[PDB]
């Protein structure tokens, strides 16, 4: 039997055990695609799988959530993704997107412009990253540890993200970063999700499941990204778009997580045990204040 | 006294067989919804699709102003459905056709008041 049921599969603990070296990523499944439903485009599937995937995780869920959006404008101008994202979170949600080129979206509020230029007032429960530059996909140079938007995603997390949130982050082979894959040791729980509906390509998601303030295991993030190439490497996964077809379970469950403003060392080691079982968010609950900067010629 | 008319101009590109305005959001649900116009969450019945709705107006989508004072869009942030026979072209359907009031329908597609 299957993981072809399943919304996607996520990187085996085994796996992320090892001490690989890099090595190019080839997919026996490359060439292949799932079938889609008719009319549904391939980003509407990919965030449903994401969203159907971390509807098994134990994600902090408060009332007024806030939750933002990088990386989601497409190239026609609309925005699927947080479309979806508008569909999954519980009504009422506060979203933001945000993306380098204009887009028209379902989201609360948009900034253009590279993210580099975004700043917010206030702390975030789920950030979700689709930030992603096709340029990096060069197989003529070596494949390091990439800067650029990765390295605004990592400050943004240790600066804005609150106890408790959550991140799903899109790397592929070239388009990663080492910091971003030792960040996921500062939360409770960390997996690289691979979708079905897009199991042919090497991207996947860095998930990183209830933040917590500190390193709660040491990641190397060289050695991680190479463990994860290996895995996908040695596994083909199936292409597959059958869970697209059961929605019925699909809105985030509102579990109403208590929201807590604590300062310094009253993280007790009961709070961090809160704070790791989706039971607890830390943050204030000012408004929400952002704005894009903007250079004059 | 002058005002661009999107609407008129899109309604006539139709007439003249304009291939309609592609790329609106198609979501996944179960099409076990109920079937009303415009939607906090997707609610497509049997018969209907359910779109995102900013990918579903005109204004949105050409960058116009919105037809009213405070310029307000009464799609962007929530779901449109639409009959499967006519969502070929999310965004003339919606231009064309009224919700009704009280029902929450589409007028001749669901209001039975
Ligand atoms: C494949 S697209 C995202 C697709 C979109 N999420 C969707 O729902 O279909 C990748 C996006 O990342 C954005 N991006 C890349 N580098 C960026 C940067 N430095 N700052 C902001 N956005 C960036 C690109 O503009 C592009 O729209
Ligand atoms: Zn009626």
């Amino acid at each position: 039997s299957s993981q072809a049921w399943q919304p996607g599969v996520a990187m085996p603990n085994l796996y992320k055990m090892q001490r690989m070296l890099l090595e190019k990523c080839d997919l026996q499944n490359y060439g292949d695609s799932a079938t889609l439903p008719k009319g549904i485009m391939m980003n509407v599937a990919k965030y449903t799988q994401l969203c159907q995937y971390l509807n098994t995780l134990t994600l902090a869920v408060p009332y007024n959530m806030r939750v933002i959006h990088f990386g989601a404008g497409s190239d026609k101008g609309v925005a699927p993704g947080t479309a979806v994202l508008r569909q999954w979170l519980p009504t009422g949600t506060l979203l933001v997107d945000s993306d380098l080129n204009d887009f028209v979206s379902d989201a609360d509020s948009t900034l253009i412009g590279d993210c580099a230029t975004v700043h917010t007032a206030n702390k975030w429960d789920l950030i979700i990253s689709d930030m992603y530059d096709p340029k990096t996909k060069n197989v003529t140079k070596e494949n390091d540890s990439k800067e650029g938007f990765f390295t605004y995603i990592c400050g943004f997390i240790q600066q804005k993200l609150a106890l408790g949130g959550s991140v799903a982050i899109k790397i592929t082979e070239h388009s990663w970063n080492a910091d971003l894959y030792k960040l996921m040791g500062h939360f409770a729980w960390w997996t690289a999700f691979v979708t079905n509906v897009n199991a042919s390509s090497s991207e996947a998601f860095l998930i990183g499941c209830n933040y917590l303030g500190k390193p709660r295991e040491q990641i190397d993030g060289y050695v991680m990204h190479a463990n994860y190439i290996f895995w996908r490497n040695t596994n083909p996964i199936q292409l597959s778009s059958y869970s697209l077809f059961d929605m019925s379970k699909f809105p985030l469950k509102l579990r109403g997580t208590a929201v807590m403003s604590l300062k310094e060392g009253q993280i007790n080691d009961m709070i961090l045990s809160l704070l790791s079982k989706g039971r607890l968010i830390i943050r204030e609950n000012n408004r929400v204040v952002i704005s894009s900067d903007v250079l004059v010629n | 006294a002058f005002a661009v008319d999107a609407a008129k101009a899109y309604k006539d590109y139709l007439a003249s067989g304009g291939q309609p305005i592609t790329n609106c959001v198609k979501m996944l649900c179960t099409h076990t919804g109920t079937g009303q116009a415009i939607t906090v969450t997707p609610e497509a019945n049997m018969d209907q699709e359910s779109f995102g709705g900013a990918s579903c107006c005109l204004y949105c989508r050409c960058h116009i102003d919105h037809p009213n004072p405070k310029g307000f869009c009464d799609l962007k942030g929530k779901y449109v459905q639409i009959p499967t026979t006519c969502a070929n072209d999310p965004v003339g359907f919606t231009l064309r056709n009224t919700v009704c009031t009280v029902c929450g329908m589409w007028k001749g597609y669901g209001c039975s008041c």
